[PDB]
RNA sequence: GAGUACGACCACACUUGAGUGAAAACACCAUAUCCCGUCCGAUUUGUGAAGUUAAGCACUCACAGGCUCAGUUAGUACUGAGGUCAGUGAUGACUCGGGAACCCUGAGUGCCGUACUCC
RNA sequence: GGCUGGGGCGGCAUAUCUGUUACACGACAACGCAGGUGUCCUAAGGCGAGCUCAGUGGGAACAGAAAUCUCACGUAGAACACAAGCGUAAAAGCUUGCUUGAUUAACGAUUUCCAGUACGAAUCGAGACUGCGAAAGCAAGGCCAGCGAUCCUUUGCGAAGAAUAGGAAAUAUGAACAAAUCAUACCAGAGGUGUCAGAAUAAUUACCACAGGGAUAACUGGCUUGUGGCGGCCAAGCGUUCAUAGCGACGUCGCUUUUUGAUCCUUCGAUGUCGGCUCUUCCUAACCUAGCGCCGCAGAAGACGCUAAGGGUUGGAUUGUUCACC
RNA sequence: UCGAACCACCUAGUAGCUGGUUCACAUCGAAGUUUCCCUCAGGAUAGCUGGUGCUAGUAGAAGUAUUGUGCGGUAAAGCAAAUGAUUAGAGGGACCUAUUCUCAAACUUUAAAUGUGCAAACAAACCGUGCCUUAGCCAACUGCAAGGCCGGAAAGAAAAGAAUUAGAGGCACCAAGUGGGCCUUCUUCGGUAAGCGGAGCAGGCGAUGCGGAAUGAACCGCUUAGGGAUAUGUGGCGUCAAAACUUAUGGGCUCAUUCUCGAUACGUGAAAAGGGUGUUGGUGGAUA
RNA sequence: GUACUUCUCUCGUACUGAAAGGGAGAUGCAAUAUGCAUCUGUGGUGUGCACACGUCAUUUGCCCAACACC
């Protein structure tokens, strides 16, 4: 980077995927946008006007303003000693809603589902035990390790 | 040497000692530092904690907010049991935008003469804190109260003026001085009345 | 920089109130007129002995300058001013 | 003399020294002034309307509570 | 300057400590309560010459 | 089992050369007063329905090109940590760990909604 | 003025924009690499509609490699004011139609540089009046470089009319009053600092001065060895013949510190800074002296090599010379 | 005394420059970097640091894992894929077709290791034919937005390898010094190279000795209150010199004639190409 | 020197606009270009010592200071 211009550092970062190539699709039109949600913010490089700056690109955070072409999203910038929290502009081509919180949401569900289950039992699915403990091992074949004089000619090609 | 890279960070700066010069304190911590030992409660204790802090942290309140604080407390007591003691670390100070106080039995280390007369004309008594030892030694139905830290005209100044969203009093001597450039928003700019942070 | 001669933008008054076709003429304008308070002031300070009291500006760097529109609403009687970027050269020209 | 030296070096050693501190929680600044307008209005609108509701809520504990007793 | 303090505007610039140099320009009060002594023992003796008038 | 209208993912859907297509659709088509648009009713626009599956479209096919997934390439290349390791060096192996890519082989050649309709 | 592999001269790395260095977030230096900026545009801005581009191939009076018509192919190989990158195919390109969203925008927030200050540029909004479009929608310039403080000068807005009273609504001041001028104020713009967070600026000193600097040049010494010097390896060829008696190209591997550079580590409250004379000593890559191998060594003279530094190594003309020549 | 005399005074002239700056012990303990400056031997500013603290001693904890989920174009690879270089033959002089040798910091389909954003249960999230409110959305309307209220549950986060912590979080005031750095593993640019110049991630010296490499700022071990014991690290056991009074009842290899064979990494703090029927091993082929 | 003294002076209790000028409570009713009444009172919400009544550190009450949103 000579000109530490706006959009200096980026010719990669910026493009668009080999054969990935075209102009936003209608799936990220109709997605919704909610305050509180957890979003990514991945500049598509296909609309000009609204980018995220370089540094955000590959950021989550959560939205706050909704305008109607726009969003917002709070993202944390570590500086010198301690973590600013920025609020951005962004034109929601740029913005996906992430799965980061997915997982846990669903553990939540899956308890309490499981405790519903348990509440008059119907009983429960067993519990899944661990690989790591005991156990004979009955081998249906058995080979013998060793250095071959062969395996040396396979190492010098040619 | 053993890893411990702070050390120096962990450790925080407490002075149990007192730096007040005044004799009487000395007997007031003499007595607490006694009594917040062996008495096994949290109020006592607390006004031992806060009976060596230097005037700065000690900060009046007026009369009429022990007023209006404790008859916020006092509509949701049992109307049979009311022993509620106003106790007060500072200085209490007498507040000429109120009148018709009700009688609260007041303690403090020092009571503003016209705050004292303004209590037991309305009633309440004053009493200060070799009483109240006797009266509450457990410091059992006291209500417990500090001050009112934030309004000081020392407060005021903290901070920079020239920072963005910092609603802060410089300092000068002429107010009508600096007023002209990141201020007025007309010249070369005025510092932004509101930051999100 | 061709730029027409006639243009219609809005005029703010309540008495304008809409998009109305102004007149368009450049602001090259102000004439330094005595007893204006800077120059009483540097005449007071310039009296007398002593040099060039004020700093006298040489070094220009800029060959250009901002081309300001005094914009005079038609059937609405107030001016505006509108800035535009620099350009060496700025003529008003009917449609082309 | 060469004076243009520039370096990273001790900094990020620093910027660990006092560490680097996490950031505020979400509920402690909302402060939403950005913001979509109409929407904040609307939301004030009913933010006064909350007040009264639990201002009053404030008088009937009062009644119901020396009503008890 | 450094840190947040305030715009000194003491204005010290002219020559008033008489430095081994120069004289300089300085009124002490020393003499305040010697002078109030006087201007009694002024008003008194005034008193003792113009009686019996007020 | 299909068609049409709207579609989601956007080649397993494309590209090329062949083959076959029930009904209903789709379309090609006939035409140019009127609305409309051009050098040209070609595109287009308005009227309608005599003709054909020839073409589009749907389907099947090809030791087809491409593309999708998995193998192999290969625990090789590279790489985080380590040495009072080897070597004059260039570099390299080793130790605790992560671990590729093309060619090459095999297998696949769209799928999923709403609405109306055909046997 | 400044930066500066001493200073000067040159340059611009001084404000700046794209690719790279840059190490798969961001950040990252050099007088590192490859280029840009101070402008240009009432259309090259805004929008709707129709179309498809560079090129290739078949065919058509003159007409050809190249004119215009026609058909087919055509993933962008074209274009988008310009440097570069990125992005775009019923468009962001081209043609065409109507237009002024290149205006105003209540002190909204935010990004970039960053101290999380300003400037520049940019993103997201809310209000007014609009433009194009059947409509959904699009537009506050041409995405992203194309720019400017305090003070001073200068222009624009505060039309008329009404108020029994300064209010919801009439711009304020000239301070003892009141008018009409004049001046000033509050708001938004322009005139500019290119050293671009913004001084008003030509030389010489060998007659020179001061404060300091080994933070920095002119000696030595140190690192390095391109350059100079010296040597090896391979063997195309020369030597009538025959690579190697003696040489040895194209290549290639080293050594030395007697050359000149490169650097700037030591010395600026001071290491006396060319050459000769004098005097001693050391090194060997050996000129003579001792012993020897080999030859294109018949003898004579000599070539090449080996051990070896014990001994020796001159008298002069010209030049301040070292060097050089007789 | 002269490229501007002498005397006294303004005058203790100004200096970002050189020199100096007098008691002890204790608790702590840096910086040579950012941004702006006619700025580059200096300052202001953030950072580092100390003092005073405030605040309800596990809160808004983390220079680290695991799980989930995002981001990426360096190393590698590729030219039989685009862009740019590029050698040769063949097939149907140039061409055309399919291959071929060789490449790229300013090329790329593909694409690591190390990294980086977030999330992982107490102001939260999850659930409800709950209710209230709106000048928000809509052709709906008890749907969606928001602030609440009232109920529900809460392994307080199971099982699956399924975290750990010398984890009191958080806020504030005042202020010093520093703003010439230098060295090293790895990455790395200019240079033939440099004990040269310039950066990245870190660790050190600076400021710090002590044990060790004979010696050395920085290497190796180690981190220092005043002492004793036992044990060790790096490095060592022929004498110097503590330890094999020259250990083994261990295996090989090596003879080096004047800078004298070799023998502490970092330390080219010294050696290469090329040679040797010196000696000691091995691989392949061959005659008996 | 100590002892004594006042009207005043001055820093404060209020700020804002260039200025002429203006100038701050709560609740209820209520919408009146100065609405009306009451006056023992935190403007509201989330977090938050001590205290109080409970419970197996913690439920609710009030929450002082203080932080944040209005």
């Amino acid at each position: 980077v000579h000109s530490y211009g706006y959009k200096s550092g980026t010719r990669h970062l910026f493009a668009k995927k080999f054969r990935k190539h075209g102009a936003p699709s209608v799936s990220t039109i109709l997605t919704n946008i909610k305050v509180g949600d957890y979003v990514d913010v991945v500049a598509d490089s296909a609309v000009r006007e609204g980018m995220p700056h370089k540094y955000y690109h590959g950021r989550t955070g959560i939205v706050w303003n909704v305008t109607p072409r726009g969003v917002g999203v709070i993202i944390n910038k570590p500086v010198r000693t301690r973590t600013l929290r920025k609020r951005i502009c962004v034109r929601f081509e740029h913005v996906r809603k992430s799965r980061c919180q997915e997982a846990f949401k669903a553990k939540e569900h899956q308890f309490q589902a499981y405790l519903a289950a348990k509440k008059a039992g119907k009983a429960l699915p067993p519990l899944k035990k661990s690989s790591r403990m005991g156990g004979i091992v009955r081998p249906k074949n058995v080979e013998v390790l060793a250095r071959r004089v062969a395996d040396y000619e396979a190492m010098v090609p040619y | 040497g053993v890893d411990l890279t702070g050390i120096s960070k962990k450790s925080r700066v407490i002075r149990h000692h007192t730096y007040s010069t005044n004799p009487y304190i000395k007997l007031l911590i003499k007595l607490y530092k006694f009594l917040a030992k062996r008495t096994s409660s949290g109020f006592n204790k607390v006004v031992y904690q806060r009976l060596i802090k230097s005037r700065s942290n000690r900060a009046p309140i007026s009369l009429s907010r022990i007023a209006v604080v404790m008859k916020r407390k006092a509509v949701f007591t049992a109307k049979s049991k009311a022993a509620p003691i106003a106790v007060v670390v500072g200085d209490v100070l007498d507040d000429v935008r109120m009148a018709r106080i009700p009688a609260m039995r007041v303690c403090a280390l020092r009571f503003s003469k016209s705050a004292r007369q303004s209590i037991v004309a309305a009633g309440g008594e004053c009493l200060t804190f070799d009483q109240l030892a006797m009266i509450a030694p457990t410091g059992k139905n006291t209500y417990l109260l500090r001050g009112r830290k934030s309004g000081r005209e020392s407060v005021r100044h903290f901070g920079a003026s020239g920072v963005p969203g910092s609603h802060s009093k410089p300092y000068a001597t002429n107010r009508g001085k600096e007023t002209k450039r990141g201020r007025r928003t007309g010249r070369s700019y005025k510092r932004k009345a509101f930051r999100h942070v | 920089v061709n730029y027409p001669k006639k243009k219609v933008m809005h005029c703010g008054d309540a008495r304008c109130n809409a998009h109305k076709s102004f007149k368009v003429v450049q602001y090259k304008a102000g004439k330094a007129r005595l007893f204006a308070r800077g120059k009483r002031r540097y005449d007071r300070k310039q009296s007398g002995y002593g040099g060039q009291t004020k700093p006298v500006f040489h070094k220009k760097a800029k060959t250009t300058k901002k081309i300001v529109l005094k914009l005079q609403c038609s059937g609405c009687k107030s001016i505006r001013q509108v800035v535009l970027k620099r350009t060496k050269h700025f003529e008003l020209n009917d449609k082309k | 003399a060469k004076s243009k030296n520039h370096t990273n070096h001790n900094q990020s050693s620093k910027n660990h020294r006092n560490g680097i501190k996490g950031p505020v929680p979400l509920h402690l600044h909302n402060s939403k002034r950005g913001s979509w307008l109409p929407a904040l209005v609307n939301a004030r609108r009913v933010r006064k309307h909350n007040q009264k509701a639990a201002l009053k809520k404030r008088r009937e504990r009062i009644a119901a509570f020396a009503a008890k007793n | 300057p450094k840190g947040n303090n305030a715009i000194p505007h003491v204005h010290q610039k002219k020559h008033w400590n008489p430095c081994s140099s120069q004289k300089g320009n300085v009124k002490v009060f020393l003499n305040q309560p010697a002078q109030k002594h006087r201007r009694r023992r002024l008003r008194l003796l005034k008193a003792k010459k113009v009686f019996p008038r007020p």
